Order: structure tokens, then sequence, then C-alpha cells
């Protein structure tokens, strides 16, 4: 499943 | 075009109309700052490669100490939901809440009375913790995790010796299946998006507002204006920004709806209950 990005 | 005018008053009039039956809330760190939890967006001793490494799974799994040191520093003395959380509770009780999608891990939506089915905790929760080993996955409660945090002992599984982490989604981790399952249904038919306390910088959470039908009005309540909002151009037709703190924005909207008294009573009785614990 898609991952948490942009931090 | 469902809003008569691109104003808070316009949004309130729309919410009062029979058309507005189902509302999705999309919330971030800005809804919890007045609850004494700072926006994550004394650690000098760890010589982090860059500040962001503190919330990255690859770095955390090998060097968990900086994260747990920060957790100690920022751990609140009490878990007390804000006016903004209680505004969402009002939406729930009035049958208007389709879902609350939250980026926060602080459990304040739950404490405010939003139930499991009301919530998509997109970035997990601090409430429960687990051993990282797939063959073990021993569960640990908040009291156990808090004790490790305050005593400055790195959480370790009592069975297999692996790292224990809070059930938060670190950067680089997959979001829960529930996030994608709910996203596929909720945004097919929704009357209003209420975007509060988030600048929509974190993916795939940021992508959610684009999933709504093109006619669905969207109100932002945030300190400042990456989701694809259009407030100001000549082509603006459905997006409204209210700039300031989330508590004050929710109070302003509640007053226009005629809910000011209801909201303030709710906040005061629930705060009293929490303080009397
Ligand atoms: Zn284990």
């Amino acid at each position: 499943l898609p991952k948490k990005t942009g931090g | 075009r469902l809003l008569d005018e691109l104003t808070l008053e316009g949004v309130a009039r729309y919410m009062q109309s029979e058309r507005c039956r189902r509302v999705i809330c999309l919330v971030g760190a800005g809804i919890s700052t007045s609850a004494g939890i700072p926006d994550f967006r004394n650690l000098e001793k760890y010589h982090l490669p860059y500040p962001e490494a503190i919330f990255e799974i690859s770095y955390f799994k090998k060097h968990p100490e900086p994260f747990f040191a920060l957790a100690k520093e920022l751990y609140p003395g009490q878990f007390k939901p804000t006016i903004c959380h209680y505004f969402m509770r009002l939406l729930k009780d009035k049958g208007l809440l389709l879902r609350c999608y939250t980026q926060n891990i602080d459990t304040l939506e739950r404490i405010a009375g939003l139930e499991q089915e009301d919530l998509v905790e997109a970035h997990g929760t601090f409430y429960t913790s687990h051993c990282v080993s797939a063959s073990c996955r021993h569960e640990y409660p908040l009291s156990w995790m808090k004790e490790k945090i305050f005593s400055e002992v790195t959480p370790k599984c009592e069975d297999c010796q692996s790292l224990v982490k809070p059930d938060i989604v670190f950067f680089g981790e997959s979001l829960p299946a529930r996030f994608f399952s709910c996203m596929q249904s909720d945004f097919l038919k929704v009357d209003l998006l209420l975007v509060m306390g988030t600048s929509l910088q974190v993916q795939p959470f940021a992508s959610l507002i684009s999933k709504a039908p093109l006619s669905t009005p969207r109100l932002l309540i945030n300190k400042e204006k990456g989701g694809g909002m259009d407030f100001d151009s000549k082509k603006a037709y459905r997006d409204v920004a209210w700039l300031g703190e989330c508590d004050q924005g929710c109070l302003a909207l509640a007053e226009l709806l005629g809910w000011k008294k209801e909201l303030e009573d709710l906040v005061r009785r629930e705060h009293a209950s929490i303080d009397a614990q």
C-alpha cells in the first residue's frame, strides 16, 4: 500500500 | 455552483440547506495546538543527519532514541480536545459527519466522542504500541509506553527483544488499509469538505480533497492558505478560506449556524468531565 511522504 | 457566495456566510447558508447532508472533515496539527500539542513540522546531542530524520522509519528503526527523547519533551499533561474537535462532535450528533480523516496521532478526536467508524486515523495513533517483529507483534498499552518514555528507557519487547513503537505511521511507512478503503467510498458522494489545521503537505493525505466531486464546496480553516484549492482566481467557484486559529474559525462558523451556545456548553461540560477525572 502507498507510503507516507513529504516531511 | 452550490455556494451562493465564496464566504464563511455562504458556506453556513449552504450547510443549513437540505442539500448539505454529508460532510467530510480533513484535519491536521493545527486543530491540536491549543490542546498543548505543537506542530511537529534539545535534540542537538544526537547529531541528526537532518531534522526530518526524527520521523523517518528507516532512521527510527536503527536510532529510536531521538524520537523517544522528543516524545518525553512534548508529552502533554492531559488529553483535552479543543473547540475544533467539539465542532466535529456537533457534526456527528447532528447526523452530518460522513467521516473525519485525521493526520494527528493524539487521540483527541476519540476523546471528543468521535467513534471508531467516524474516523480514519490516517497516520495511526499513539494510543497503542507494538513490537516491530512480524512474527511477534506483542501489544503494549499507553501506560507502558509512557513509562518507558518518562524513564528514558528505549521501549523493547519483553518477549523477542525487538523495538516497540507507538502505532503511528512514520514517514516511509504504508498507511492503513482503512485509509484507502474509506477513500474509495466516502469521496464518491459528499456535500462539503471541511479542511482544518492542515497545509496539506503530507502525501497521500494531501490528495484526498481532489477525490471529491467537482461541485463539492470546500472550506479551509487554517493559519495560512498542496491540495489544489482555488480561492482567489477569476475561475474560483467552490473554495473558501478562513484564515486564523482553528478554534476561532469553528466558533465563527458555529455562530453563523446558530450553534454558538450549543458548542460552548458542549466544550465546557466535556472539559469539566475531563478535569474531574
Ligand atoms: Zn516482540
